[PDB]
């Protein structure tokens, strides 16, 4: 029943900033910004997800 | 090169004075039939003028009733003039037709002159005419698409954007050329009709007056 909001400069509901709610060791509900999920690499001929290759961000 | 030689041979064989051996007459008839069949699809090709000239020379003969191909050639010319909307092929045929008529002092058969009645370029229809019921899938369904690379998709977008402007320009050019071809064809047709009237050929008056009534309101 405790209300939380964004922790960064962007105040709008954009795909860039998304919020999860977690209970901290202090006993309170707090917001946490979640990063964009990674995408599986795709085959260059048929476009299906490649098997046995890790799914990470471009720089990871 | 080979098509040029073939068309030249057809034109040479078509010219037969009907006084040689019957074998040569049969050769000329078969050559005329071959040229008539060829022009149904080779009209948008090189050296169409030679085929048009030979076919019209066959048609514009003083006596054509004995020719077993005049019906077919007249039908083909009428179909060509009926299905041509832009007016390019129609003008190309009409120029040769006028050139041949001026040599013969405007002396043909009413039936021959009847081909000018089928000119589509000199016809106007409802802006919202109902075409034939044509049904096709509008777009390929999203779940049934073929995989394309990023470069392939970018090239597809670029070629689509080029094709759209090419289609727009093609429509504009066709619209602006139809009017000029219509004006030139009106000039030629009215000149032919007036020359026929001045010659006062008793067997061509009705067709001429029908042509004036049909195409009179299309002029200035
Ligand atoms: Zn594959």
């Amino acid at each position: 029943a405790q209300r939380v909001t964004f922790r960064r400069r962007n105040p709008y509901n954009t795909r860039s900033n998304k919020i999860k709610v977690v209970k901290t060791p202090g006993g309170i509900l707090r917001a946490q910004h979640v990063k964009k999920l990674a995408t599986r690499p795709k085959c260059g001929d048929c476009g299906s997800a490649l098997q046995g290759i890790s799914t990470l961000r471009p720089r990871q | 090169y080979n098509y040029k030689n073939y068309v030249g041979r057809l034109q040479s064989l078509s010219k037969t004075p009907s006084n040689a051996a019957p074998i040569q007459v049969s050769l000329g008839i078969l050559a005329t039939q071959a040229a008539k069949e060829l022009i149904s699809t080779a009209s948008h090709f090189n050296f169409r003028t030679d085929i048009f000239t030979l076919l019209l020379r066959r048609i514009c003969k003083p006596r054509i009733s004995t020719d077993p191909t005049s019906i077919q050639i007249i039908q083909t010319f009428e179909t060509l003039l009926n299905e041509d909307e832009e007016g390019s092929i129609s003008f190309e045929i009409l120029r040769i037709f006028n050139k041949i008529l001026k040599t013969r002092n405007f002396n043909i058969e009413e039936s021959v002159l009847n081909m000018l009645l089928s000119l589509d370029v000199l016809h106007d229809y409802d802006p919202n005419t109902k075409l034939k019921g044509n049904v096709s899938a509008p777009k390929l369904k999203k779940k049934d698409r073929v995989h394309l690379s990023k470069k392939q998709r970018k090239a597809r977008k670029e070629m689509q954007q080029i094709e759209e402007e090419m289609r727009n320009a093609e429509q504009a050019v066709s619209a602006e050329e139809r009017e000029r071809n219509q004006s030139e064809i009106l000039k030629i047709v009215f000149t032919i009709y007036l020359n026929i009237l001045k010659n006062n050929a008793k067997t061509l008056i009705g067709s001429v007056l029908e042509g004036l009534t049909k195409f009179g309101n299309m002029a200035n």
